[PDB]
RNA sequence: UAAAUUAAUAAAUAAUUAUUAAACUAAUUUUAUAUUAAUAUUAUGAAAAAUUUUUUUUUUUUUUAAUUUUU
């Protein structure tokens, strides 16, 4: 198939398993015209609500990117509202807020700030220190 | 053909235009008006002669 | 072809010989809607004839 | 290793409990996550990878007698150096050496050409033969997947 | 091999497809003066253009009443789309004054095809192929009104063609194209590529029916000199069109390979109607000696100036040879002086 | 023959230590490289770069429980008409719009009905009398069809709707030019 | 402003039935004659079913609608690869009329035969009965 | 000589070296009855 | 021609008023008067000189330039090259690939980032049973124990049949 | 935004405001357009600086809506101004088979044109509302109640149902129209 | 694109490719179809038995594209 040497072009992964039927409205079939093959029913699928335009298209009304980054941060933070805290947890919900507000991606880096401000963090023999106002 | 004069068609050339060489006078031109046989390089030989092999 | 895309004309006029284009009301030296390699008027190669050669009179003579 | 084409900046730490799952298949899903193919921003130059923590290796599965009749063969330079070793023979040495070998079969599949792409995705999997692993502080989220 | 064309065949290129410009009047020439010498807001034009082509298809089908309606609409959307007296809003009624006349309403016909002209002369430079389309409608609605005195407008319409229609530019590029074919016994249908002036120069095709609808007038009224006053003009109209297409045959047989001759053949060629009109004797090249190094034997100061300069001698090539070949040429610089001195 | 050695001699600047120096050995190289770019462009660049995209729109579909195997068949079922490079543009810049699609194909919404053929109006058969004044019955309806479709498109304030405010009067714009 | 023709006369059958009616989807089974393998239209049969041709850059709303227009509403002129299209779509009709035009003459002079098939087809397939 | 029974190698350690010479219509495409290490 | 301001400022021209190859001097008779009418702000610097460089050259309003060799080029092919300096802006030599169709990529809805759909999860369409661990309804009880009943009725039926049908 | 139901024209009306993008279909290509972009399309016969409007539009979208026109979207305005009419970079190719002694240098540079888009503006007319998991039009539209809610998938029956985080298992679907 | 072949009294053409030229009718779709002459060109090499896989050598650039499942 197409230069039989070997095929290393990235192949598509098989389709995830559909959700349980739980309805008996023919949620089983594939060669049935009452629905397409894809079965996406996620946590926040019912917020993507659609209105039938007159031309033939649909006007899907969905929540804004600055809202699902709010919904997620809510979910991610009240994992435990008084429970354990993970280094990976804080660093994630530190970005979900930074994504919540004006999500242009910083253009430079995410750690150049810390790397330069580790002299008021670290105590290093105050004769060789870094006080904002150098005496 | 343009729909009207307000909306003219642009000038974006093709090879059928942008590479052409000056019109050296054919024999019917120097027949119509012999004022264009200025120098001897104008009196080109028979058109049936196409060049050396 | 169309190599040498820059460096041909220095981007400036000459001292007192270069003229920009006024417009289509005035006439440049040499311009003529016919392809002429030896461009001549009745001053540089003045034909010695009674009339001036023309498409109307078959020959510039009586 | 900072080295543009690395991208340690959008990392997600997965966790693939290998218990009961087939070893030639846990090596497949974990590769789509280390090579970062599960990402819609995947461009082959960037090695945008997501660390996987495949705990509970010793509970892997191999359909049929494929624990007894599948060789990990490698031929060294010395003449008469051809080595043949079953899975039940490398599992004596180190159980993670059979999973790290089945990963090497999957990362190579798309990245054999260049050394920087052959090996770098391999350093993203942390093969732990049991529950214990020092990455409690990396919050390994248990990735959902059905073979 | 052949081609079935059973699939979609993309078009070929050809110089018959150049976007030929329109035709107008000269700058100051106004129509009523020439005659008596002898952004925008959105409007769905693309949709009304489909709405008038069904008039051109209808008025050409004999359904002259239905065409009137389709033309009515497109003539409404045009007096709003374009400003007053635009070259376009004047032209649509010329399809209306015809559609009127082909429905008995001649009274409105003349009221229409006369309204256009005040949009035309009052313009800057009107579309010349239109003022011959109006002056035709004005000449046809006078027939429908049965007024022989109102029939000497054809001959006045073509008076503008003969005057203001440079009949070269219709067939300027298409004139040499027969010199493009290089085969003589297969695909030799390219040596005879003929484009017809009726199909290519509308104003010429219009000007022909004028000089044929004007003949039938004088033929009907049993007029003798009137007929001849037209027929000779109808021939003189075409004869100066077939002339602008003539050309001699270049090579005849199959020239092989010289594909780079594709540059000398297809190019802007001075038409026969122009090569004489702008002849290099009647139309003299202006040559300013301020930019050249030559002038007739009396105008010797007016050359492109220079700097500190002294005429050494004439460059007689034998000045290089030994002194006995420069003992000749001794006085040839003296003698040449007073030949260029007056 | 003609080695194109004029063009391929300026390129000898961006080669390594040997092809840059010696004109001969540089041509055999630069004409071997240029002859394989054009060999890879017209032959193999598509089938590779065309699968890095069917992997990005797919991988962006697994985040919604679907996949390219199902998405491809249902972007067409709904007549959506999106190039497979466009679905990668959405999955990467407009992640919501993509998701919004992925909800549509999973929804049980009727796809748009196939375009209709040409229907003969009844008035084509309706026998016309011998009447010259009035127009044909079929044109008085087809023309109405054309002017409604003319006003439905856009919100052209036709001189703030100065043209006939209603349709039966727009079809009478031929009486506006009669005396 | 934008456009959507999808036909020569538009006149699109509107899809939305009524505020409560049933949706009436189109049968997704590809018309297989034998019915046992039980297929399903494949992303390029839907594209054929939906009025396009094989690829949607053909015989659909992707060509027959202009690419652009001037803001004032002025359309854009035709091109070589536009006239060559219109002539092709008129060829796909003249291929059909002249075809049906010769069948008419054959069936109006009673020249079309009565035994269905060739002399070499009936002598090949047994299911075409004897005459 | 007469080159018979080609062998199409797929990778290694996943082809078993008996399935290489498989995809040839023969008594192969079975399980090697007595393998040697 | 950005924002209705021509990116071209002046076309430099060199020519010979008398020498030869008149396709430039012929251009300055018919086309140039017309091309000047459309774009007057373009300042056509025509230079006469003995030994004329065959190259048209345009000077754009950012200092950039371009040349277009017109050696052996007919008059029609000079105007075409004339109209092609006013058109371009001389700002980028971009290959028309599928990556450079858009010169600026601005996503209005924010890009896809890992944390967007990360906390979603698969779900049903009409409420499911926690059919493992759910307090049954009094009707359910009667159903299953009728099914499970009808199952036990079958097993212990045929266990006996193996021994009794042996001496029935 | 046109609409019949007065409540819809009072809740969807603020959705279509703000910035807007559109994905037009010009020259057999597809461009994701927004009111400040330049996109190089295959050569259009539009003289530089002239205004222009794209007729084939496939999808419009904004910060919290996307109009999924199935084949195309009627009544959406996207207008651009032709900035440049230029030839792009040269894609030089060499076609010299090894057998024959001929080398064909075919150098083709693409003819594009840069359309700096002015604005996109959209005013759609809806018919009503239709729930996803039953593609029937709804009679009435309540701006808060989702027409079809969603519920968990873990029926407990499956011994190896892959558990995500505990929090991913239970999570509502927030109201967003207000 | 492999085709040609008769030593020797009155039997229509060797064949190839090539250069250069030539003519549409009893003979159907309203389909399809490289026939003729003149000249240039004759060395690309099978022995036995049996018998009355496949289309590729060659692409102007951008997209687009229907032949995949392990024991």
């Amino acid at each position: 198939v197409y230069s039989s040497k070997k095929d290393r072009t990235f192949k598509v992964m098989p389709v995830p398993p559909p959700p349980p039927a739980t309805t008996a409205v023919e949620q089983r079939d594939d060669f049935a015209d009452n629905r397409g093959l894809s079965a996406t029913t996620r946590t926040l699928s019912p917020t993507f609500r659609m209105f039938a335009l007159e031309d033939g298209g649909v006007l899907v009304s969905h929540p804004s990117h600055a809202q699902i980054m709010r919904w997620n941060q809510r979910v991610h933070t009240e994992e435990g509202k008084a429970a354990n805290s993970t280094v990976m947890d804080e660093y994630v919900n530190s970005r979900i807020q930074a994504i919540i507000a004006d999500n242009t991606i910083e253009n430079t880096s995410l750690s150049q700030w810390r790397k330069a401000h580790m002299w008021n963090v670290i105590k290093s023999h105050g004769k060789l220190q870094r006080r904002w106002g150098t005496p | 053909k343009e729909f009207d004069a307000d909306h003219p068609l642009p000038v974006v050339g093709t090879r059928l235009n942008e590479r052409t060489t000056t019109h050296k006078w054919s024999h019917w031109d120097q027949y119509i008006n012999p004022q264009i046989t200025q120098s001897w390089m104008y009196l080109t030989q028979t058109p049936e002669y196409v060049g050396p092999r | 072809y169309d190599s040498r895309s820059s460096g041909v004309h220095d981007v400036a006029p000459r001292d007192g010989v270069d003229f920009m284009y006024e417009g289509p009301q005035q006439v440049l030296p040499g311009a003529h809607p016919l392809p002429l390699f030896h461009p001549d008027n009745s001053v540089t190669r003045p034909p010695v004839s009674p009339y001036l050669p023309s498409p109307q009179r078959p020959h510039p003579y009586f | 290793m900072s080295k543009q084409w690395l991208c340690r900046e959008g990392e997600r730490w997965w966790l693939l409990d290998a218990r009961g799952q087939q070893l030639p298949h846990v090596a497949k899903i974990a590769a789509q996550y280390m090579t970062g193919q599960h990402r819609p921003d995947f461009t082959p130059g960037m090695m945008t990878g997501d660390h996987v923590v495949i705990t509970n290796i010793k509970d892997a599965v191999m359909t049929g007698d494929n624990w007894i009749r599948v060789p990990i063969t490698w031929q060294t330079a010395y003449p008469g150096g051809k080595y043949r070793v079953r899975l039940s023979e490398m599992y004596e040495r180190d159980p993670c050496m059979v999973m790290w070998w089945y990963l090497k079969d999957e990362v190579n599949r798309h990245f054999v050409r260049k050394l920087k792409t052959r090996t770098a995705p391999l350093e993203k999997a942390w093969l732990y033969e049991d529950s214990v692993h020092p990455h409690a502080e990396k919050n390994p989220r248990p990735l959902v997947w059905t073979d | 091999i052949t081609r079935l064309y059973t699939s979609y065949f993309k078009g070929e290129l050809f110089p018959n497809q150049l976007a030929r410009p329109l035709e107008r009047l000269p700058r100051g020439v106004s129509l009523a003066a020439a005659r008596k010498g002898q952004r925008r807001p959105y409007v769905p034009l693309g949709e009304v253009a489909k709405l008038e082509l069904q008039g051109d298809y209808l008025t050409e089908g004999g359904l002259h009443q239905e065409a009137l309606e389709y033309y009515g609409v497109v003539a409404k959307a045009y007096e709003l789309a374009y400003p007053k007296d635009h070259p376009q809003v004047a032209g649509i009624r010329l399809k209306l004054a015809g559609a009127f006349r082909r429905t008995g309403r001649l009274t409105s016909s003349k009221a229409n095809c006369e309204a256009v002209l005040q949009m035309l002369d009052s313009a800057v430079q009107p579309p010349l192929e239109l003022i011959v389309e109006a002056l035709f409608e004005l000449g046809l609605t006078s027939e429908a009104m049965s007024d022989a005195a109102a029939g000497t407008v054809f001959e006045e319409a073509v008076a503008l063609v003969d005057m203001f229609h440079n009949s070269g530019q219709s067939h300027k590029m298409l004139r040499l194209l027969p010199r493009l074919g290089r085969r003589f016994n297969l695909n030799f249908e390219e040596k005879f590529v003929y484009f017809s002036p009726f199909d290519y120069d509308r104003v010429f095709a219009l000007a022909d029916q004028c000089l044929e609808r004007a003949e039938v007038f004088y033929q009907a009224r049993n007029d003798r000199a009137g007929v001849m006053r037209v027929l000779q003009q109808r021939k003189e109209l075409i004869d100066k069109k077939f002339f602008n297409m003539r050309d001699f045959a270049g090579r005849i047989h199959t020239m092989r390979g010289h594909w780079k001759r594709r540059a000398q053949v297809l190019t802007n060629a001075p038409t026969p109607d122009e090569l004489l009109r702008y002849s290099p004797t009647i139309h003299q090249v202006y040559r300013d000696f301020k930019y050249e190094l030559n002038a007739p034997i009396g105008r010797e100061k007016e050359v492109q100036p220079g700097v500190n300069r002294v005429v050494h001698d004439m460059g007689n090539p034998y000045r290089r040879s030994g002194v006995r070949s420069q003992r000749m040429f001794r006085d040839a610089e003296k003698n040449f002086e007073k030949y260029i001195r007056a | 023959y003609y080695r194109a050695t004029a063009e391929l001699d300026r390129l000898r600047g961006m080669l390594r230590g040997r092809a840059r120096l010696e004109r001969k050995v540089g041509l055999k190289r630069i004409t071997f490289l240029m002859r394989t770019q054009t060999r890879y462009r017209v032959e193999q660049k598509a089938h590779w770069e065309r699968a890095i995209v069917r992997k990005n729109v797919d991988s962006a579909a697994h985040e919604h429980g679907s996949g390219w195997q199902h998405l491809r068949n249902d972007l067409a079922r709904q007549n959506l008409m999106l190039l497979p490079r466009t679905q990668q543009q959405l999955a990467q810049y407009e992640p919501l719009a993509f998701r919004a699609v992925m909800e549509l194909c999973a929804s049980r919404v009727a796809p748009p009905p196939p375009p209709m053929t040409a229907q003969v109006p009844e008035e084509a058969y309706a026998t016309r009398p011998e009447d010259p004044k009035v127009a044909h019955p079929a044109a008085r309806r087809q023309l109405e069809e054309c002017v409604e479709r003319m006003l439905c498109t856009g919100r052209s304030d036709v001189l703030q709707r100065e043209g006939p405010r209603t349709t039966q009067a727009w079809m009478d714009a031929w009486k506006e030019y009669d005396l | 402003y934008s456009e959507y023709r999808s036909s020569y006369t538009g006149a699109r059958s509107a899809p939305w039935a009524a505020p409560e009616a049933a949706p009436a989807y189109p049968s997704a089974r590809s018309p297989f004659p034998l019915e046992r393998p039980r297929f399903r239209k494949t992303h390029i049969e839907w594209m054929l079913h939906h009025g396009h041709g094989d690829r949607y850059g053909k015989y659909g709303p992707s060509r027959e609608i202009a690419d652009f227009e001037y803001a004032d509403g002025t359309p854009s002129s035709i091109s070589g690869k536009r006239f060559a299209l219109k002539h092709h779509q008129d060829h796909l009709l003249v291929q059909l009329i002249r075809s049906a035009a010769i069948v008419e003459r054959f069936e109006e002079e009673e020249l079309l035969p009565r035994i269905p098939g060739t002399p070499e087809q009936r002598s090949w397939d047994p299911e075409i009965p004897l005459f | 000589a007469a080159a018979a029974a080609a062998a199409a190698a797929a990778a290694a350690a996943a082809a078993a070296a008996a399935a290489a010479a498989a995809a040839a219509a023969a008594a192969a495409a079975a399980a090697a009855a007595a393998a040697a290490a | 021609s950005r924002n209705g301001e021509l990116c071209l400022q002046r076309i430099i021209v060199s020519y010979s008023p008398n020498k030869g190859n008149p396709a430039m001097r012929q251009f300055m008779a018919t086309h140039l008067p017309e091309f000047h009418r459309q774009y007057p702000q373009v300042k056509i610097d025509i230079r006469p000189r003995q030994w004329p460089e065959s190259s048209i050259t345009g000077i754009y309003r950012d200092g950039s330039e371009k040349a277009y060799s017109i050696r052996f080029l007919s008059s029609m092919g000079i105007n075409v090259r004339f109209h092609r300096l006013v058109n371009e802006g001389n700002d980028y030599n971009h290959s028309f690939s599928a990556s450079h169709l858009h010169l600026q990529r601005r996503s209005v809805q924010g890009t896809w980032n890992p944390y967007l759909w990360n906390y979603e999860g698969t779900r049903a369409r009409h409420k499911p049973p926690a059919q493992w661990s759910r307090k049954l309804t009094e009707k359910e009880w009667d159903y299953y124990v009728q099914q499970y009943g009808a199952q036990m009725k079958a097993e212990e039926d045929t266990i006996a049949d193996r021994v009794r049908r042996y001496t029935d | 935004l046109r609409s019949a139901n007065p409540t819809i024209a009072k809740a969807l009306q603020p959705l279509i405001e703000g910035p807007k993008f559109a994905v037009v279909y010009c020259g057999n290509h597809q461009y994701k357009v927004s009111p400040g972009d330049v996109i190089a399309v295959q050569r259009l016969r539009a003289p530089i600086g002239s205004q222009i409007a794209l007729k084939k539009v496939l999808m419009v979208g904004g910060p919290r809506f996307t109009a999924i026109g199935r084949p195309l979207l009627e009544h959406v305005r996207v207008t651009a101004d032709v900035e440049e009419q230029k030839r792009m970079r040269n894609v030089v190719s060499l076609f010299s088979t090894p057998g024959r002694r001929r080398l064909r240098w075919l150098d083709a540079q693409h003819a594009a044109t840069i359309l700096r888009i002015r604005e996109v503006v959209y005013e759609p007319t809806v018919v009503g509302e239709l729930d996803k998991y039953d593609g029937v039009l709804l009679k009435d539209f309540h701006a808060d109640r989702h027409p079809n809610p969603v519920f968990t998938a873990n029926d407990g029956y499956d011994l190896y149902y892959p558990k995500d985080w505990n929090k991913v298992e239970e999570a509502s679907a927030f109201l967003e129209m207000m």
